[PDB]
């Protein structure tokens, strides 16, 4: 679970900030496409409860 | 236990002052994707 | 000897060992499949969705501003764009997954828009022996990778038989070139023709 | 392996209008070694 606990939170610190999803940086939403495709988000849910 | 002493580095590599950088996190993404087991096996998947 | 613009080719893959063709119906099934062609000696396979031309290849940086905004040979390291040379559209990876199984495997199929969001390709050289700057010799091993998505076109040998994917595994790949620049009032093959002297017809259990 | 890299070099500010400072002194330099090599190469053929 520590483990898990790493490989989480270190790509939430590679995410792109908002700023510039705002702007159309389509290299910087390609890697939001990436990590979003990675993880199911109902899997956090039963975990963050 | 030991692949746990390398991302806790990692997260110090892309991430400073509260804030994330771009050049060094839109290449580790890069190439953490190039060797698949690099990522826990359970989600490689349970 | 070597590749350039303009000119069909046909993805050819290695798998005994055996050779699958890469083809694509379009009209009603977008998505691609394979087909073999090791076999050819019992039972001729389908060329006819098979052929690809590449109408343009630009570099990296050289779409950036294609974007944004007559016969050049190519390299290692270069973007690409082909072509359906029968269904008149171009190849790309999808938004999908046809794995159903969270492999995260792209799926490849076709597309009528010409924006290059997925439309594009990036080669690349599979070995140390060739690298970045030098031209693509006819029989070279290729990697093929997204641009949109930056995964390989690979064959995956897991959902039972085989089909192709964009995933993060590199499948050795030839470009095979197919069909060069003809003259005009000559024949080659892939040409439909009739065979008058009155022509060849067949009945509309008609054999 | 020069000759790609100063063209890619342009399609980055083919969009861009103006240059500012910084990127002229980059592309000062890699025209300054350009000349150079055209000059070390043409030693190799000034003779017949």
């Amino acid at each position: 679970m520590s483990f898990y606990a790493a490989l989480i939170d270190l790509l939430g610190r590679c995410a792109p900030e908002m700023h510039l999803i705002q702007a159309g940086k389509g290299e910087a939403l390609r890697i939001r496409a990436i990590l979003r495709s990675l993880v199911p988000l109902d899997d956090l849910v039963g975990i963050i409860s | 236990c030991g692949g746990e002493r390398y991302l806790d580095f990692l997260r110090f590599a892309v991430f400073v002052n509260g804030e994330s950088v771009e050049e060094n996190a839109n290449v580790v993404v890069r190439l953490l994707i190039r060797k698949p087991e690099c990522f826990g096996p359970a989600l490689r998947g349970s | 000897q070597f590749l350039r613009t303009d000119d069909e080719v046909v993805l050819q893959c290695s798998a005994e060992q055996l050779k699958l063709c890469l083809a694509a119906e379009g009209f009603g099934n977008r998505l691609c499949f394979l087909e073999p062609t090791s076999n050819a000696q019992n039972v001729p396979p389908d060329l006819a969705i098979c052929c690809f031309t590449l109408e343009q290849s630009l570099s990296v940086r050289a779409l950036q501003e294609m974007l944004a905004n007559g016969h050049r040979t190519l390299l290692y390291g270069h973007a690409i764009l082909l072509r359906h040379a029968h269904s008149r559209m171009y190849l790309s990876c999808l938004t999908t997954s046809r794995s159903m199984t969270d492999k995260l495997a792209f799926d490849v199929g076709l597309q009528e828009d010409a924006t290059g969001e997925a439309c594009w390709w990036t080669m690349h050289p599979a070995s140390k022996q060739r690298s970045e700057g030098e031209k693509v010799r006819v029989g070279d091993d290729l990697i093929l990778v997204s641009v949109s998505s930056e995964r390989y076109l690979h064959l995956s040998t897991a959902s039972g038989e085989l089909q192709v994917d964009a995933s993060f595994m590199q499948t050795l790949w030839n470009m095979n070139p197919i069909c060069s620049c003809c003259e005009e009032g000559y024949v080659t093959g892939g040409h439909v023709l009739r065979l008058f002297h009155e022509c060849l017809t067949i009945s509309a259990q008609r054999r | 392996r020069l000759q790609e890299s100063i063209s890619d070099f342009y399609w980055y500010y083919s969009g861009k209008d103006v240059i500012e400072e910084q990127g002229k002194r980059n592309f000062s330099k890699a025209m300054s070694v350009a000349k150079q090599v055209f000059n070390s190469l043409t030693e190799y053929i000034q003779g017949p």
